[PDB]
């Protein structure tokens, strides 16, 4: 594996250092590493694809090695390089492609392509060199049992879950009770609604909960957090729970009373906040848990007044909300965040070549499915897969 | 002249070389260099197979020869080209010295 | 200080370029680097922590060189240095985090612990090399007093801020006109009111105002700016201004008129714009002004009519706003931004060693608090935080 | 055109790699790059701006080059260095600013100031190296 | 010099130095042994030309 991430750095450190005029003693340095390279190479034969809409192309190696004195370099120079760099690109590719499809439910942690057995061969190890590419960073701190870890902006750790939980509900939904919420990538929004407006309620208060466990914990996280949920701060028509009729949500909104968000880690509270919006830190933690509560107003204009009766009907319904949003955090597993392209890397070449849907990953490399039940199995396939994305766009995006 | 030169004092295949008895050192040497230079004196050399293929003034089948060589002579030319970028590092001084 | 990073590079480059394989040539001149400073360090002593929860460490070196001999690296060879590499490790960490906690107020700037103050001895300076992470980076060109500059996704410049300015009410509250917004982070959300709309206002119209004043200029600013504020598109029943009631905002949105916008710099006008939404640029900026204007709709469908009668009770409160987020900038002064871990790195670390509130930074390295009185000591001590933080960050995440 | 991005990674690497106590051969391969640019310049003189506010600046190359006699870094070397670079940067600036300006309909995929298009030239190509950006 | 003159009175004499021709032995000595006055006497020597 390892070796494979080398052929790369040294294909881009080369179609990149490599022009027409630069002084040699730059690439002194380097232009052994590549000959190594071509050494422990020729004399073998490999095979890709085989596998859905893959072609299956072969590959022979018989080159040699650039080593002729001169001071600068000459356009023929390059030229007669670049012509053997497009193999072993046009190569790789395809080498990348073939191990980036196979799944494993064993070892779905090690070489599946008989391309990539092959070259965890010991007498490949030669080539290895410069592992300064963040994810093979992390991929070596772990095959030697350590602590790993990457970055992500608005990273993707809720699957999306978007529904409501009725607390006090009656046949004519005029009198609903509950929140609902819409927890997706990185944010949650939630509200809590009371078309009473708390009137029968204990101190005119009614409170509210929201509770997210993620599947993997997140430390260092950056993150917002605002009153109100916008999302459902509009009428809406909505369908009953047992889905057999269709209730009217008319809010109007108040600001949320004794706001506490806590995020804990195994039960215990690593941090909590107590009515604080804006950027707040959560540093090492699995679950979300934000209290919120609606309190009817103890003193009322006559225009607030006249939407909260003593008795039904009640057609203004009080509603409080919150919305907390993860804008940077650091995980020890591989996640989909907003920025990164390795998901939609996998996802892509796997759609493109039309590969059947294996044992491991869910239909299309769904999000959702995935992080929802993120195994073992399916983690150490997607850090593989993942890695194997990012050692494939040093050289072609 | 592939060991005892070419090969180390040109700095590629520090390994010397291994020939049987099929294909010729002259030849796969080139599959195997990158000085265009040097390369093209491989193949014209290793292909330069008397053009065994004549029938002049009447059934007179001798074994004839290239214009280039003839007098393109140019290959000299080549082979002249080639040889001016062969100076440099690996052994001893008083070699290259001497080669060169 | 300087000397802290290469500290790093030097281990970074190293757990990366150093692996069972390949060639000695590319290591070279690093290898060199390396030993240079086992050297330098050796029979000296240290001592790290003793604040707080922070556990008091000592550490002693007495190591041997690296075998600048063989051609190849055979594992044996990695094994006996990743050994080595691990006490460093291990050490930095402890002497990151242990001036990652002090502050001062007079001088700010320098190092404080008894572990640095060591360093910026002379005697060690032998072991600086290869500053090009980009805040090491800044962190010199800033000694030798010349223009710095960072790059940050999604800023934080805008403390939290959330409220309202009556222009004209009344007990009752029937009647308002003023504006309501959102500060916070990178964005920026006001809209302005008129329950009559304009009914009595010259040409009908309304005019409003908000003005941002940043505590940092921004340059090379990247920015959304669209018409409406969702935010305030909704109905809400609101605390009135002295705490006493609340009033009720029933909006009806219509498209802000004359939109104006100005990115000001020390009161002069850099950058305008004039009712342009989408992406526009303000290249030089420390204040943001939004005006705009709600003009009463000179022609009016029956249903539309309805809504704005010549004579209260007003029921349907005309409103407009405006949106502004700024997605990119560069700033001359570190901030908090949606991207970079390092305010969560210093937050997090006090956080988990129980660090006693200080004299510079508001208590739990609070945001809103630290942007709204962004003083030179903070400014100075949360530089000197956040380059340490990025170091620790190149080999532990 | 290539040309340009050298100046700026011979600049980076070095306002980055050359610092109060490194050791030498932690940058042999880099000083060598560097002077080789020095060579090549020196001579031949510039023209920048000329166009709307733009300031109209003319710059001359005939400086000297690097001492390599050192074991690590004296702060000395490095003073008498760092004002060298410093020309370069206010001058680098000042050329992509006034070719980041001009548009052309025709051939707008090429250099179009006086500054650049005299770069492309080939008794220039010499320096072109990294490009990893 | 370097095999029989700073090694061997410098207890860095362990290998003995060996050398197999081509490369540069002044230069090697450089990076291997520290002390400063020694140290800059190699670089100056070394690297001085016209
Ligand atoms: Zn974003």
């Amino acid at each position: 594996m390892d070796v494979l991430y080398s052929l790369s750095k040294t294909l881009k450190d080369a179609r990149d250092k490599i022009v027409e005029g630069t002084l040699y003693s730059n690439v002194s340095d380097l232009i052994q590493q590549f000959n190594q390279m071509i050494i422990t190479m020729n004399g073998n034969e490999f095979q890709t694809g085989g596998i859905g809409n893959l072609p299956i192309r072969n590959w022979n190696f018989d080159f040699g090695l650039l080593g002729t004195t001169l001071l600068n370099l000459d356009a023929n120079y390059v030229e007669t390089a670049r012509n053997t760099i497009d193999y072993f690109v046009d190569f790789v590719d395809n080498v990348c492609m073939d191990e980036m499809v196979r799944e494993s439910q064993r070892n779905g942690i090690a070489p599946q392509s008989d391309s990539l057995r092959k070259l965890s061969g010991i007498k490949f190890k030669r080539i290895n060199f410069d592992n300064s590419s963040e994810y093979i960073e992390n991929w070596n701190l772990q095959n030697r049992r350590q602590r790993t870890g990457f970055t992500f902006h608005k990273p993707n750790i809720f699957p999306y879950s978007a529904s409501f939980t009725l607390n006090r509900s009656q046949p004519a939904h005029d009198n609903l009770m509950g929140t609902m919420w819409l927890n997706a990538g990185s944010e949650i929004q939630v509200a809590g609604f009371d078309y009473s407006c708390a009137i029968n309620a204990p101190a005119n208060i009614q409170q509210f909960e929201h509770i997210v466990q993620l599947r993997r914990v997140l430390t260092t996280a950056t993150i917002t957090l605002l009153p109100d949920a916008e999302r459902f701060s509009f009428p809406r028509v909505i369908n009953s729970a047992d889905g057999a009729t269709t209730w009217y949500f008319n809010p109007v909104i108040l600001r949320p009373n004794n706001v506490e968000v806590e995020f804990l880690l195994n039960g215990q509270i690593i941090n909590t906040y107590q009515a604080r919006f804006g950027t707040i830190i959560a540093r090492n933690f699995d679950t979300i848990r934000l209290s919120f509560q609606l309190m009817r107003p103890p003193n009322m204009t006559p225009a607030v007044a006249a939407l909260f009766p003593n008795a039904q009907p009640f057609e203004h319904h009080a509603t409080v909300g919150l919305t907390l949003r993860i804008e940077s955090a650091v995980c020890e597993s591989v996640l989909a965040d907003a920025s990164k392209t390795m998901l939609a890397n996998v996802t892509s070449v796997r759609q493109e070549y039309a590969i059947p849907v294996g044992p491991v990953f869910p239909p299309g490399m769904n999000w959702t499915d995935l992080i929802t039940n993120y195994s073992p199995s399916r983690e150490d396939n997607l850090q593989r897969v993942f890695t194997v994305a990012s050692i494939r766009s040093m050289l072609v995006k | 002249i592939i060991n005892t030169i070419i090969y180390p004092a040109f700095g590629m295949q520090r390994m010397h070389y291994r020939n049987g008895d099929p294909q010729t050192p002259f030849q796969i040497a080139e599959q195997q260099i990158q000085n265009f230079q040097v390369a093209n004196w491989l193949h014209f050399v290793n292909n330069n197979q008397f053009r065994q293929v004549v029938i002049d003034g009447v059934l007179n089948q001798v074994l004839n020869d290239n214009i280039r060589n003839g007098h393109v002579v140019n290959q000299l030319m080549e082979a002249l080209m080639q040889l001016s970028r062969q100076q440099f590092p690996t052994m001893p001084v008083d070699y290259k010295r001497s080669i060169q």
